[PDB]
């Protein structure tokens, strides 16, 4: 640890201008990317980030930084590459980075904007199930402090993988732009209202307009952080500028953890 | 008298230069001397997280010593 | 290799360069709509945009050469 | 209202929800507490903890019951305030029960919130 | 305390009533009961139906009184509806607080089979010098 003088006052009193720049980072359009390094460098001390495997599987960013002098490992989805989907390579990258941090007692901070897994027969044939389960295993096994910040999307199985509460995330916070759902509204509506869309297709109604209206309703009702917050999968929904303060305060709280686990010789991680 | 003093090894300041110097050095002092308020809290200490063989000698020389050393 | 290639199947929504323009690594080359994201494709190397082979609306496939530098 | 489909509008909506958590069964219930000369559960936490130290968990929780029409009335926080802070500079976990929400009776979500701060305290020592 | 701390195999058979805080004390699932079974006559509820209907459907019984209805007959009919709907093993079984509802004759077999399953248990608890039981 480095010595750092902690600023006195609440998280809301200690906001800097660099913190306030997070409030406008997320584009209004759901399909506009942003560079996740803009978040990483603002939550880390001195903007100093040591990226690891920067040239590999750039859809996920991993590396070291300090929060109030404490070394932390970052694992963050990268919207500018493959829309931030998880894939085989990003899974194996993040999985071994997490296991190394956990071996050496380094806390992990996850920054989440993941739409799902990268679709494709090549991913299926090269073993996305088996090799993606490595990241689940690494995160579930890890007993360091685990903090999740959700910025925008956390859908489906990728929600589970990227630091869900029941996978043992110690603290989960979401930005107001977070979108936590089983699947995108287009797919969900095409399923939940299949009977109505086919009935409209019988009647010759404007099935496209109906589908778009149902999708708008589903997005406005469910594709947000608040259902998860209502069930306590998200511990707080916070203004983005609060993120640095929340992370530093949670890491201070979690600096000592005891987790009971069944006795084993060693585990049996997917290989 | 066996304290190590500040020595002006070269140069001969006037009283006002000595006063300015000592005031600056004292302002540059390291703050409170040591963190005497530091308290023992062994909760979740890393040595408790390790797997030890049931017959491991590190149970004596690592685990036990870390808990017992004061 | 100097080829800038489509990282996935998508539709070209924007072209951010012109042939004969110089570009530097990280400069925007094209915007492809794929997976409901306006993914940027950016220059991997410094040089000049040559052989620009894309137009707005092009439903280009994965691996299609956008240009070479 | 800022367009709820914009990042600024979503941030404004979050601030609105947070404000609603300060008086989840209306301001007249807070008035009744003060008229009885009691503190609210929130004031009790803020008075015990060091000033500015409180971090709330599950502030936006709502109950999931549909028996006997409870689904018609879903106060924010389900009637307990939970979180952590410091007392004399040392971290503590805290819960405070809010008698103005159903008389402070324990529901499923109220209970789950207490269980979460218990687990946090037991985990962190 | 004693029930919660116990780490031996703990089996619960509910024969008829298990109300309120006494349901919590007498070997509830979330107090770490390994197997909870209930007879068909089990009655698992927050409180007896008279008190429950004295509370929910209060106001309704009071406007029945203001309208001059036979509120004692209404209170009886509400009691019966509450008893028939809720005062049984099945709401607890639906929430999995009861692992099975069984014919009473099955009790010896279920207990024997559960004790054989639970003959080896690992349960992990935080480290302490000792607990602080109420005294
Ligand atoms: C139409 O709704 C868009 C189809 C693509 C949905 C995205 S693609 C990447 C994510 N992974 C997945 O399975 N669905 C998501």
């Amino acid at each position: 640890l480095y010595p750092v003088a902690i600023p006195e006052g609440s998280i809301e009193e200690t906001l800097t201008d660099e913190d306030l720049e997070l409030d406008t980072l997320i584009p209004d359009s759901p399909n506009q990317p942003y560079d996740m390094h803009e978040v990483i460098t603002r939550i880390l001390d001195d903007d100093e980030f040591l990226e690891v495997q920067a040239g590999y599987a750039g859809n996920i960013v991993v590396g070291f930084g300090r929060v109030e002098g404490r070394p932390v490992g970052i694992v963050a989805n990268q919207p500018t590459q493959f829309a931030g989907c998880l894939d085989i390579n990003a899974s194996e990258k993040a999985a071994r980075f997490i296991r190394t941090c956990d071996c050496f007692n380094i806390p992990i901070v996850l920054l989440v904007d993941v739409p799902g897994f990268l679709p494709g027969t090549d991913q299926e044939y090269n073993g996305i199930i088996r090799r993606g389960a490595k990241l689940l295993y690494a995160y579930g096994e890890a007993t360091v402090a685990k903090v999740t910040v959700i910025t925008r999307k956390s859908y489906g199985g990728a929600y589970c993988v990227m630091g869900s509460k029941d996978m043992g995330a110690d603290v989960v916070v979401a930005w107001p732009t977070a979108q936590i759902a089983v699947m995108g509204a287009s797919g969900a509506v095409g399923f939940v209202y299949r009977q109505q869309l086919k009935e409209a297709a019988k009647n010759g109604e404007d099935v496209d307009a109906l589908r778009l209206e149902l999708q708008q309703t589903y997005e406005d009702t469910l594709v947000n952080p608040y259902i998860a917050a209502e069930r306590g999968y998200v511990d707080a929904v916070i203004p983005p500028s609060h993120t640095r303060g929340y992370v530093a305060n949670a890491l201070r709280l979690l600096e000592r953890k005891i987790v009971q686990m069944p006795p084993k010789k060693h585990g049996n991680i997917p290989l | 008298d066996h304290e190590a003093h500040i020595k002006v090894l070269r140069g001969e300041p006037t009283p006002e230069e000595m006063a300015a110097l000592m005031a600056v050095l004292a302002s540059a002092g390291g703050g409170p001397a040591e963190p005497v308020k530091k308290e023992r809290n062994m909760w979740g200490h890393p040595v408790d997280k390790l797997r030890y063989s049931v017959f491991s000698w590190q149970r004596v020389t690592l685990l036990e010593r870390t808990h017992m050393r004061r | 290799g100097d080829a800038v290639t489509a990282p996935m199947q998508g539709t070209v929504v924007k072209v951010a360069v012109e042939e004969g323009q110089e570009v530097s690594a990280g400069d925007l080359v094209v915007v492809l709509e794929a997976m409901k994201m306006e993914n940027p494709v950016t220059a991997h190397k410094d040089g000049t945009i040559t052989g620009l082979a894309v137009e707005a609306g092009a439903a280009i496939t994965q691996g299609t050469v956008i240009a070479e530098i | 209202q800022v367009d709820i489909h914009t990042t600024a509008g979503k941030l404004a909506d979050l601030k609105r929800r947070t404000e609603e958590t300060l008086h989840p069964v209306g301001e007249a219930a807070v008035d009744k507490v003060h008229a009885k000369g009691k503190l609210t559960a929130r004031e009790r936490i803020l008075a015990l903890l060091d000033e500015g130290s409180f971090v709330e968990l599950d502030a936006l929780a709502k109950h999931r019951s549909t028996n006997f029409g409870l689904e018609k009335n879903r106060p924010l926080g389900d009637g307990v305030i939970t979180g952590y802070g410091t007392i004399d500079g040392r971290d503590v976990c805290i819960f405070s029960q809010d008698a103005t929400v159903f008389g402070g009776s324990l529901g499923e979500v109220y209970g789950e919130k207490i269980v979460k701060v218990q687990e946090l305290a037991i985990k962190t020592g």
